[PDB]
């Protein structure tokens, strides 16, 4: 039933081609540059180079490479998923281990004093502190199960600050330098190459003989 | 150790923790370690208060199967390349690699996979605008000694991959079914010490470094203002040139005697009517 | 066409062998670019020729386009709070809040905001190159060039054939000095590297129609085997499995 | 080959007196091959 | 430039791969 309206469109008008080609002939006539560079092995190197320097130029220097291991681990043997005895057993011990050393930074103090404050807990804490929420009941110091409540009082200065500190410009590496590329390749490099050391139906045949093997 | 922290389910929240460990071989950095607490015969390090997203804890979690499935595409792509299973050394060359890059999750290293990803074929080819996509790589700043381990292989990759258009002979070969003169010219791994045979090959192995970085990171807000401020900066120079040359000429387009009398009337975002409706008779045609 | 010989024809019925030789490009042409003029498409579609025995649909489609024209820009509320703190880089940021009246919405124009046009853009890269092949085939009819393109998506492969001396002697220099010298003076940017000139005129051509190369992200290369796999996989696949 | 190896020598050595002061009057480090 | 460039392919072309007691020492490290 509907009719599409009128609308107003548009007129042509005289377009002559000719008139394009004396406007290239025009064009043409002078001289041009062509847009693109000839890939030649000097010239990428030579703009690497180039940009470094303008980057160095743009950005303030800095002399300490920001970290980028978000979580710093080591292994020798193989490993075994954890479980929850294995993790019992394992603070136990870890705590033990953690006593023995001597804090030289408030990250360490505080460090030992979460380990100290960690052995320090009740046999009634400890079977709350890794029982299952079903079982769960609250306790003095493990309000939920897998944490444990720690005071002021047990923190000594050095952790103290470094917690007021924790509740609580634009620089860039030196890339045209030479020790700070071989530093960083060296540094990765190791990373790289301690991460390979060796540890101390139908479908299947043709999985185990090729991908799995 | 688990310091308490603003809950993860919160927007914006970070959850802080410390890691001790005992020093060996492994993902160890002594250098942005708090301190290293010496022992009888044994150091141990203890990390700084470090503070992770949830988009970062959940791609830290699946780095094993996002390492192992990218090394097993390079597998797949080797044996598609070559046509014989690589030997053990590359595998665990590779591994390493994808490991270490699942691992440091940061998008100065994803921008550098996306560019090089577009950098490889404009230095593979004769000609090609290849400044321009050398010159997107200095726009952050480098801060850690990953970027400039990646940086370092990128440049010795690059300028290796030019060399080889400085022997460009003249050959016969037949593609579909003519004989033709091609214009033929190594291709060196960017993870591993194997050379390729299409240059096709290391273009996957960039693309599938490029991928092991999590599109969380990929919609920052530094990644939002660029769109934002791009979109308002074109707009602003159409309205420069509106205001420069009127705002019918621009909308409805310059005629061809403009454009002789002028010149600099050939630009983007201006458009010749004489040449549309050329266009429009040559494809009517 | 490469696989043939051309031979140019000197006024005196004489003949001077040719080398035909090829070299591809490879561009994103009509790929969606932050600034064009949708306005451009208007006039397009007024001059395309359809079936249609009306202009019903056509002008409805130009009234389209014409509604399409001004889009009002909002800022992302995100943004919007985020602004409202750390204002130090104050002159790009100035002139971004500026860009902005009432500092939640402002006008844009021309650009179409990455809109669905993938064909109606593409339609109109093909018809602006195939003016360039009109206009070169005009420009130099004694010249046995060749140019043939062919768009994937949003893609493309310019091909562009050209013609260099065999004998490595001046009678192709002499040719070109004496058609300098007769009165065609466009033939300055033929003698040497005649390539680059048609690409040039292909570029400034597809300019004229506000359509713009990148100059990043396009590679040319001569007849190469590897250049031509990796174009046609790149046709086939769009998303890589990993 | 003479040309590259003073390219080497010439970024070498400036890296080194750029780095090595700063890593020198502390008190009483870092040498790339 | 062109020299680095022309050194650094060579070097990068020459390392390509291609397929009693003291002995002991001698072959767990120096030949290792």
């Amino acid at each position: 039933p509907y009719y599409i309206p009128d609308y107003k469109g548009m007129e042509p008008i005289g377009a002559n081609i000719e008139d394009l080609v004396d406007y290239s002939k025009d064009w043409l006539s002078r001289a041009r540059n062509f847009s693109f560079f000839e890939v030649k092995g000097t010239a990428v190197f030579e703009c690497f180079n180039s940009n470094e320097a303008n980057h160095c130029q743009r950005y303030p220097m800095s002399r300490k490479p920001r970290n980028f291991l978000l979580i710093q681990c080591s292994l020798i043997t193989s490993y075994k998923p954890a479980t929850t005895l294995s993790d019992q057993i394992d603070s136990r011990r870890a705590c033990s281990y953690i006593l023995n050393l001597i804090p030289d930074t408030p990250a360490s103090y505080l460090i030992h004093d979460m380990a100290y404050r960690y052995i320090n807990l009740t046999r009634e804490d400890m079977i709350n502190y890794y029982a299952p929420r079903i079982q769960f009941k609250q306790t003095q110091n493990v309000r939920e199960p897998g944490t444990f409540k720690l005071t002021s009082s047990m923190l000594r200065a050095e952790s103290k600050a470094m917690l007021d500190l924790l509740n609580n410009q634009i620089e860039s590496l030196n890339i045209a330098s030479h020790i700070v590329q071989s530093e960083s390749v060296s540094l990765i490099t190791k990373i790289l190459s301690d991460l390979e050391l060796n540890i101390t139906t139908v479908l299947d045949k043709f999985f185990q003989n090729e991908t799995q093997k | 150790f688990i310091l308490p922290s603003k809950s993860l389910e919160v927007a914006g929240s970070f959850i802080r923790f410390i890691t001790v460990f005992r020093i060996g071989p492994g993902l160890v950095d002594k250098d942005n370690l708090d301190t290293i607490l010496i022992d009888g015969d044994s150091q141990w390090g203890v990390s700084k208060v470090m503070s992770i997203d949830l988009n970062r804890l959940l791609a830290l979690n699946i780095a094993f199967e996002k390492a192992l499935i990218a090394t097993a595409t390079w597998f797949q792509y080797y044996t598609e390349d070559q046509g014989q299973f690589p030997l053990q050394y590359a595998i665990r060359s590779v591994f390493a690699n994808h490991f270490l890059l699942a691992i440091c999750q940061k998008m100065k290293l994803c921008a550098i996979f996306d560019n090089l990803r577009y950098l490889i074929p404009a230095v593979t080819s004769l000609y090609s605008g290849f400044p321009s996509l050398i010159e997107k790589l200095f726009e952050r700043p480098f801060k850690s000694s990953l970027e400039v381990y990646i940086y370092y292989n990128i440049k010795s990759l690059l300028v290796a991959l030019a060399q080889n258009n400085k022997a460009r002979f003249y050959s016969k070969v037949k593609l579909l079914g003519l004989t033709v003169d091609q214009s033929t010219v190594v291709y060196p791994s960017f993870m591993s010490r194997i050379v390729y045979k299409h240059y096709r090959s290391l273009i996957s192995e960039v693309t599938t470094c490029f991928f092991l970085f999590e599109k969380g990171l990929h919609g920052n807000m530094n990644e939002e203002a660029k769109i934002h401020l791009e979109t308002v900066e074109w707009a602003l120079k159409f309205r420069e040139k509106e205001e420069k040359y009127g705002e019918s000429l621009v909308e409805n387009g310059y005629m061809m005697w403009e454009l002789r009398a002028n010149a600099e009337l050939a630009e983007q975002q201006l458009y010749c009517q004489d040449a549309i409706e050329l266009a429009a008779i040559e494809l009517n045609k | 066409w490469a696989s043939g010989e051309s031979f140019i024809e000197l006024s005196n019925h004489k003949f001077i062998r040719m080398k035909r030789k090829l070299m591809y490009v490879s561009a994103d042409a009509t790929k969606w670019s932050p600034g064009d003029n949708s306005a451009k498409f208007r006039r397009f579609t007024s001059m395309l020729h359809n079936g249609l025995p009306n202009n019903k649909l056509k002008n409805c489609v130009i009234d389209a386009l014409k509604q399409v024209y001004k889009t009002d820009f909002f800022m992302s509320r995100k943004l919007r709070n985020y602004i409202d703190s750390m204002e130090s880089l104050d002159p790009h940021i100035k002139q971004f809040l500026d860009f902005f009246p009432d500092g939640h919405h402002g006008e844009v124009k021309g650009n179409w905001l990455q809109g669905n046009l993938n064909k109606c853009s593409s339609l109109f890269g093909v018809a602006m190159s195939l003016l360039f092949k009109q206009v070169w085939t005009n420009l130099f009819p004694e010249l046995d060039c060749f140019f043939e393109f062919a768009h994937h998506s949003d893609d493309a492969l310019f091909i562009y054939g050209y013609l260099e001396p065999v004998d490595d002697g001046t009678d192709w220099f002499l040719f070109v000095s004496q058609q300098i010298q007769a009165g065609h003076l466009h033939w300055f940017s033929v003698n040497t590297e005649m390539w680059k000139s048609m690409f040039n005129l292909h570029e400034h051509i597809l300019l004229l129609g506000s359509i713009k190369i990148s100059p990043k992200k396009t590679t040319v290369s001569p007849t190469n085997a590897e250049f031509l796999s990796t174009f046609f996989e790149g046709c086939a696949v769009s998303i890589p499995f990993v | 080959l003479e040309v590259y190896i003073y390219y080497n020598i010439k970024s070498l050595l400036v890296a080194l007196a750029q780095n090595n002061k700063a890593r020198f009057y502390s008190k009483v480090g870092v040498y790339p091959s």
